[PDB]
């Protein structure tokens, strides 16, 4: 399922933690429209 | 039929309208300020005279 995050607070910190605890996940960036978070 | 839903929802966000700068100015009102507070209530309804 494909979800939508609004980056709350600095952008690389949602970026460089997502990746290392969810590496089975892939975020759709949307640039200034925040994240797309999609995977199991 | 999905990717529509989801483009809206982002395209929301990415286009907003250019916003109005409010400015602030004070007046010393000249005569009563009950019947001149009523009168910018009337007219010009979206003022805030405070």
């Amino acid at each position: 399922i494909s979800e939508i995050y609004i980056v709350r607070g600095q952008k690389e910190s949602v970026l460089q933690f997502l990746r290392d605890s969810f590496p089975e996940l892939i975020v759709t960036d949307y640039a200034s429209g925040g994240l797309a978070i999609e995977g199991p | 039929r999905t990717s529509v839903n989801r483009a809206i929802i982002l395209l929301g966000q990415v286009d907003r309208a250019p916003e109005i700068p409010i400015v602030q100015r004070i007046y010393t009102v000249r005569g009563q300020a009950a019947d001149i507070t009523a009168l910018l209530a009337a007219q010009y309804p979206t003022l805030r005279v405070t």
